């Protein structure tokens, strides 16, 4: 349905959260990856507000702690993606309507996020 | 961390041929799982050290499990069995319940600070499906809602698990559904 | 009666399970009160170790792990005299769903279990074993070092047993709950501190196992069974089973029925027997059957079916296998498609990787389509896909695991595709309803 | 010798031989991504997949050729429709979590991913079909992207394929076990704990990995493989 506007909307919200988090603690953030549907995209167009597709959270040294992925544009079963590297930890959030961002049932705020990451720098990372 | 107790690293080693040291990966870390909660990057690199290889193949070693934590877990980390037969039982539904009720994902823990949840394959005891285990301990069987909420309660209260009253009986070898 | 044990013939003998559940049944002086290692203590000093092989090799005994090979000819495999040290290998990984029959017998038993083993090792010339258990049964792994802490003490486990001269010791190693630790040649590998990849086999693990040494391992529930066959008769066990399902074996279910759990039954007993006189019949109306493992392929619920002695040839000649014969039993409320995701699901989580074919197709692409056939939005056009995906997994592995997934989806595609192609056509999800009290 | 044939071709063929090589002996080829020359050969990528016949006695299942042993006068087929067609897809199931990368790839020209895409996938099934490149329409495996693992080596783990050939070589040829898997299913990837890469014989694993997953961070983004001028000879820094 018309959920796919509101997904890479909140979208990139979480990517605003991850760049805030990234300034106030003072960790590296990194955008891993771009749409190929915009790299390859020669005269086709692009509707999507962002072309980003990947970003991460690495530590001092540079091994990330903190993963999250979008699905493509054209890929069915579209969703949003989380994962602990080296601590077998993923999440799947989808969007439902007039609640928000949710993993599964329970609602995914800001706060949750913030404090998953906290727990991921302080745990995973190595410097 | 095993600097306390070189007596259990003896005890460990001697069960290995002098050259299999790098056998005690797997109770080491499984002494420092139990007693820490989970596993940092230090203990690895210490293991690593003592049992005679690197680093990387430790924490290879170690990140292939499940029942491996890399990140701080609640007092109790309910691994609930969601395999076929425990879903036959409802481990979709209780799975559902539990995780919205408590507000967590499996990687998080409660604010309390003493609940997180995981999901976990097979315990292998399916007739008395649905199954959780808690943390090291001997199953808790024939999870009805009643005895889900009893036990969340109990340790919610402090309450020893090896000692809370569980209402419903639990087959030990075979059990009769009525 | 014409002599077969195909049943509840009167004159069974309950031997392996027979103690379990009796409180203090870990007891050494439980177990010697009840004639416990008089038969390691007589064969130790009269038979030697190919006539202890020999005589597994008449019993007939199948291996008890899930695949059946003759333990008494595994046996001959072995060096039999090298020089070298060699290792017994005790297999108490059970990770397979509805298969919990192993975890009674180490709970309660582990003395009976101890005795095999000393009886297989006398057989195989190992000094040491090894006993690899799951990280998930921690009362199971109490009970067995106490038991073994037991036998140290009273000189059951010692440097020579019984005034012959042959040493025997053992040790215990928990694991960390991962499935493919128990393939035998993985848990070798989780054991030694590498990860629980499989090795190489053509050099085999009877000539080069734990640290290269002739190592031979085996199933809990055939360790056990060498017991009676050595207390006992071997004719006494041979007296059990089909011509090629020879002795008992301990019976598993679980599921919509009125009392699951373990029995210790004969060869060849019916579903409908197995179900009914001892389970107490379904709950449920049920639309198929899943008899040996969670690996084997469902069978519909038909009468030809129930009266199908479940054994290692009336199964094979009705397309499926008793491989545990672990049985769960999914009732017509419950769509096969939605059993079939659940299971590639767990297949999924449990590869290991090493062979792209399995990691990538199963973990990415069989469980995609089932997530897209039972989540409402799957096409006819990707129920064939996925029919047409399985041989190319099937066929060819490293380890049999990807064959162990793809198998109970090629059985489900071949009595339910109707179910399937319905799913797709329709864009249902499959059915939810409230099965948990 | 031991007595092979291959398709059409008579071989004669030291004992030890493994069948890949009594393959490309005969002048045939097949798919290889997991094994490499000095390396211990373990079925991994599962590409070396041909067919054998040891009486008309067919095997049931394929052989890895690069695992399998040879036989006295034994039969190999590398042509038959069911052996390209299993190549076909293994190689899609390796081509299954790509990033898509090829233009913006430093491996370029020389991929043998691409090279053997090239060469087995897309099997003739049978009129002017139109047919399908790939099946797989899901979201493909992303994980981080561009990591310096030292000075002079760079990681992408999404171009992994999950061979085995870093690993083992670390394990085997130097002796310095600095780089292995971390997760399991498809969550594998290649990491370390010990991160300075401090083996003086790292930057082979770029050379030997097939993939862009490992690359030489002293030449990156500097020209594609074929736009290179390549001058062989003799390092001049020590008398070896
Ligand atoms: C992927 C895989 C996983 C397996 N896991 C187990 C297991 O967890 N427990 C078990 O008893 N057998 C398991 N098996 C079967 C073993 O081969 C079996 O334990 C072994 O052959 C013992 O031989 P035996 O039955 O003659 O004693 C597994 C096999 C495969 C291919
Ligand atoms: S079939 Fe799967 S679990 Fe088995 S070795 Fe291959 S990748 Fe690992
Ligand atoms: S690794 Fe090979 S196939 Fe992949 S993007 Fe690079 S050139 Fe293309
Ligand atoms: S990084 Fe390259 S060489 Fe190493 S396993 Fe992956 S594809 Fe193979
Ligand atoms: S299915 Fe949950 S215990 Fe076997
Ligand atoms: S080439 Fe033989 S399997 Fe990789």
């Amino acid at each position: 349905a018309s959920s796919e506007r509101e997904l890479y909307e909140a979208w990139v919200e979480l990517l605003s959260w991850m760049r805030e988090y990234a300034q106030a603690k003072g960790v590296r953030f990194e955008k891993e990856a771009d749409f190929p549907d915009f790299i390859y995209r020669m005269e086709r167009p692009y509707d999507l507000p962002t072309t980003i597709m990947t970003a991460s959270l690495s530590d001092g040294l540079g091994e990330p702690f903190l993963l999250a992925d979008v699905s493509p544009r054209h890929a069915k079963l579209k969703r949003i993606g989380l994962r602990l590297p080296r601590a077998h930890i993923h999440l799947h959030a989808h969007y439902e309507p007039g609640k928000g961002l949710v993993t599964g049932k329970i609602p995914l705020t800001k706060e949750r996020f913030f404090a998953l990451a906290d727990r991921a720098r302080e745990a995973l990372a190595f410097a | 961390f095993f600097d306390d107790k070189q007596d259990f690293l003896e005890e460990t080693f001697a069960k290995y041929p002098p050259e299999g040291r790098r056998a005690a990966i797997m109770p080491l870390l499984r002494r420092v799982q139990q007693e820490e909660g989970w596993i940092r990057p230090e203990r690895i690199e210490e293991i690593a050290r003592l049992v005679g290889t690197t680093p990387t193949e430790v924490m290879g070693v170690a990140s292939f499990y499940s029942y491996y934590q890399f990140v701080p877990t609640g007092k109790y980390h309910l691994q609930v069995c969601a395999t076929l037969s425990c879903k036959l039982a409802g481990a979709e539904e209780l799975w559902d319940y539990l995780t919205e009720t408590l507000g967590i994902g499996p990687g998080e823990v409660t604010p309390d600070g003493l609940f997180s949840v995981q999901k976990v394959e097979c315990l292998g005891s399916c007739h008395t499906a649905p199954v959780i285990q808690v943390n090291d301990e001997p199953y808790v069987e024939c999870v009805t809602r009643a005895r889900l909420e009893a036990l969340l309660a109990g340790l919610r209260a402090g309450k020893r698990l090896e000692e809370i009253e569980l209402p419903g009986k639990c087959g030990h070898h075979v059990h009769e559904v009525e | 009666t014409g002599p077969i044990l195909s049943g509840l013939d009167p004159r069974f003998e309950r031997t392996l399970y027979a103690h379990v559940g009796k409180e203090g049944s870990w007891t050494l002086d439980y177990y010697l009160r009840h004639g416990g290692y008089e038969t390691a203590k007589r064969v130790l000093k009269e038979k030697t170790p190919d006539e202890v092989i020999e005589e597994v090799k008449r019993s007939g005994l199948r291996g008890r792990g899930g695949a059946g090979f003759p333990t008494g000819l595994k046996w001959s495999f072995m060096p039999k005299d090298d020089g070298k040290q060699h290792y017994l290998i005790c297999n108490a990984d059970e990770s397979e769903p509805g298969s919990f029959k192993d975890r009674y017998i180490l709970e309660d038993v582990p003395h009976l279990l101890i005795e095999g083993m000393i009886l297989a090792g006398y057989a195989i010339r190992a000094t040491v074993g090894y006993i690899y258990v799951r990280g998930e049964y921690r009362r199971a792994a109490d009970r067995l070092e106490q038991a073994i802490k037991e036998a140290r003490a009273r000189g059951y486990l010692g440097k020579n047993l019984f005034g012959t001269d042959f040493s025997f010791d053992l040790h215990v190693h928990r694991g960390a709950g991962a499935y493919i630790c128990g393939e035998e040649t993985a848990l070798m590998n989780s054991l030694e501190g590498l990860r629980a990849n499989p090795r190489l086999k053509p050099p085999f693990p009877a000539q080069s196992g734990l640290w290269g040494k002739p190592t031979t391992i085996n199933n809990v529930e055939t360790l056990a069974s060498v017991v009676p066959i050595m207390e006992r008769g071997a004719d006494w066990f041979a007296q059990m089973g089909t011509e090629q399902s020879k002795g008992m074996k301990l019976y598993q279910i679980s599921g919509p029925v009125k009392r699951p759990g373990v029995y210790e039954l004969p060869m060849g007993t019916t579903f409908r027997e197995l179900i009914y006189e001892w389970a107490g019949g379904p709950l449920e109306p049920i639309q198929a059957i899943i008899p040996g493992g969670s690996s084997t392929p469902p069978l519909p619920f038909t009468e030809e079916v129930l009266d199908t002695p479940m054994s290692y040839e009336h199964l094979q000649a009705k397309g499926s296998m008793l491989g545990t014969g672990g049985v769960i039993l999914i009732p017509e409320r419950v769509s096969m498609v939605d059993a079939m995701w659940n299971l590639t699901r767990f297949y999924a989580h449990e590869s290991c990787g090493k062979c792209t074919p399995c990691r990538e197709g199963v973990a990415g692409f069989m469980v995609n389509l089932f997530a897209k056939i039972g989540t409402g939005q799957g096409e006819e056009k990707d129920v064939e896909n996925l029919e047409a995906l399985l041989p190319l997994i099937e066929g060819r592995s490293f380890c049999p695991l990807a064959d162990a997934a793809v198998w109970p989806v090629k059985g489900s595609l071949r009595h339910f595709k109707d179910q399937y192609l319905a799913l797709a056509r329709e864009k249902r999800p499959v059915p939810r309803p409230s099965l948990w009290r | 010798m031991v007595r092979v044939k291959v398709n059409d071709r008579i071989v004669e063929v030291p004992p030890g031989t493994s069948v890949m090589d009594a393959v490309f002996h005969a002048g045939y080829d097949v798919p290889l991504f997991c094994s490499e020359k000095h390396l211990s050969p373990i079925g991994a990528c599962r590409m070396c997949l041909v067919r054998i016949g040891l009486p008309i006695q067919w095997q049931p299942k394929l052989a890895a050729s690069c695992v399998t042993a040879v036989a006295d006068g034994m039969v190999v087929d590398t042509l038959s429709d069911v052996v390209r067609e299993a190549q076909a897809g293994m190689v899609e199931f390796t081509l299954l979590n790509h990033p898509l990368d090829c233009p913006t790839c430093d491996k370029g020209g020389a991929c043998e991913l691409q090279d053997r895409t090239v060469e087995y996938g897309l099997y003739e099934k049978y009129p002017l079909e139109l047919p399908v490149y790939t099946r797989f329409e899901f979201t493909r495996r992303h994980v981080d992207k561009h990591h310096p693992l030292s000075p002079f080596v760079i990681l992408d783990r999404e171009r992994c394929i999950h061979c085995k050939r870093c690993v083992r070589y670390f394990e085997e040829v130097p002796g310095d076990e600095v780089l292995d898997f971390i997760e399991r299913g498809v969550h594998t990837f290649i990491g370390t704990m010990d991160f300075g890469l401090p083996s003086g014989f790292s930057g082979n694993i770029t050379d030997i990995c097939p993939v862009g997953a490992l690359l030489d961070l002293t030449a990156r983004f500097r020209a594609r493989n074929w736009e290179m001028e390549e001058t062989p000879t003799t390092c001049a820094l020590c008398p070896v």
